[PDB]
RNA sequence: AGGAGGUAAAAAUGCCAA
RNA sequence: UAAUACGUAGGGUCCGAGCGUUGUCCGGAAUUACUGGGCGUAAAGAGCUCGUAGGUGGUUUGUCGCGUUGUUCGUGAAAACUCA
RNA sequence: CGCAGAUAUCAGGAGGAACACCGGUGGCGAAGGCGGGUCUCUGGGCAGUAACUGACGCUGAGGAGCGAAAGCGUGGGGAGCGAACAGGAUUAGAUACCCUGGUAGUCCACGCCGUAAACGGUGGGUACUAGGUGUGGGUUUCCUUCCUUGGGAUCCGUGCCGUAGCUAACGCAUUAAGUACCCCGCCUGGGGAGUACGGCCGCAAGGCUAAAACUCAAAGGAAUUGACGGGGGCCCGCACAAGCGGCGGAGC
């Protein structure tokens, strides 16, 4: 059955990313949204939009190409799964492509960028890797 | 591709006491039709052959005539 | 373009380099 | 019967109070793959289901602070290891 | 086997087993598997409404059940076929292929066994990722005659072809071997060996669990170029066929 929310997010996205989509439908979580708000501030999704279906709301997220038709998002993994979870120390915090992606981790004070965690001073768990 | 006939709203309903309606399904050497040559559907073709079935057993159509 | 019919008694082995 | 692979010579190379052989462990070995592998045909999907323990879990509100995270104190003998 | 009246043909009777044509790359079933007809009892699936419950889900170590054929036990039945077994024939020899017979078995009832190239050689659940064309089951809008595979949309099933992606290659490709998450089984070079000993189960046949010594420097998968085939297709040559003259016998 569907045991990782936000796995299927991030399966959905890389497929569509991939198929060269422009609008991306899902259904709707608050740690969906707050995973979208990281991903639009970063600038690796163009703008995201929640929108009310027959059972709830649904996320729509619309994705980002270059004039050349470069893609705005290179790769899409998970990290802390269900079974073997990951927790990072403050002074452990994992750097993607040598920094040059991000890594979004969920702290006591909200999901935040691997670099505002590290700032900060906080750590909690490793959700996924985006670049 | 020719249409099944007992699909059509006309359609005769389908038994095994009706001669002629057989008829018109078994082969002059006493075997049933197929569904190519005929051209009716699947469920119909099967009430059809299992009519004719019964009718043989009731002496109203011979064996292999 | 589709398609039918007919068509074999027996016959073993061969050394290990270049 | 015309060897740079045997023996001896010349010559050379590597080390140098050492130089080789054996034994044993690690590495190379992503060759037990946590980091970091696989199962159509190379080894590998139970003949097929039901179900116990176990593992795993949809959307959302409140509470706890066990897991998680931050800080401080104590402890982590000396020697060892690393920097000066 | 017949001439003791066969084979053939006609009529009647007895018995057993399998169900022609429908019948297919079509249906059902978890898998083995399941089609003569009728009746009785009974399981699952699919579609629409969404009235109800409100996460009650998924997988599943051991365990339990089912599980082709052959085989076993007891009691029936026994037409056709037919291991073993007899002759015949072929051959150098035929314990084989071919022929003529022919027991167990194949069939029924009730029980054992529990293995198969039990194969999609592809564990179960879930979500997403261009399409095109068949067919099986069901709902619905528009041409509408509203006759009509008219055409469209949607759900479920089953084939073919095909992008992206994956693969060592062959190929897979919305029914994934693609991108992902959860649970289970399994693999760690080839022989020895699915064997020995021990244990459990079985009436037995045997099944399941399952090594070590010794030995090899490979065993393998896919694809390529040749060669070969008592494989196919198309052709030739005094190759055969149609003829003439010889050699093999004699002396030199
Ligand atoms: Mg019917
Ligand atoms: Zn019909």
């Amino acid at each position: 059955t569907m045991t990782d929310p936000i796995a299927d997010f991030l399966t959905r996205l890389r497929n569509a990313n991939s198929a060269y989509h422009d609008e991306v439908t899902l259904p709707h979580s608050k740690l969906k949204a707050n995973i979208a708000e990281i991903l639009k501030r970063e600038g690796y999704i163009s703008d995201y939009r929640t929108e009310d279906a027959r059972v709830g709301k649904s996320l729509v997220v619309q994705l980002k190409y270059g004039p050349s038709r470069e893609r705005s998002i290179a790769g899409l993994r998970r990290v802390s799964k269900p079974g073997l979870r990951v927790y990072a120390k403050s002074t452990n915090l994992p750097r993607v492509l040598g920094g040059l992606g991000v890594a979004i981790i969920s702290t006591s004070s909200g999901l935040l960028t691997d670099r505002q965690a590290a700032r900060q001073g906080v750590g909690g768990e490793v959700l996924a890797y985006v670049w | 591709t020719r249409k099944c006939v007992f699909c059509s709203k006309k359609g005769q309903t389908i038994d095994y006491k009706d001669t002629a309606l057989l008829r018109t399904y078994i082969s002059e050497r006493g075997k049933i039709r197929a569904r190519r040559v005929t051209g009716n559907c699947v469920q119909h073709q099967r009430d059809i052959a299992v009519a004719v079935k019964n009718a043989r057993e009731v002496a109203l159509l011979p064996f292999g005539s």
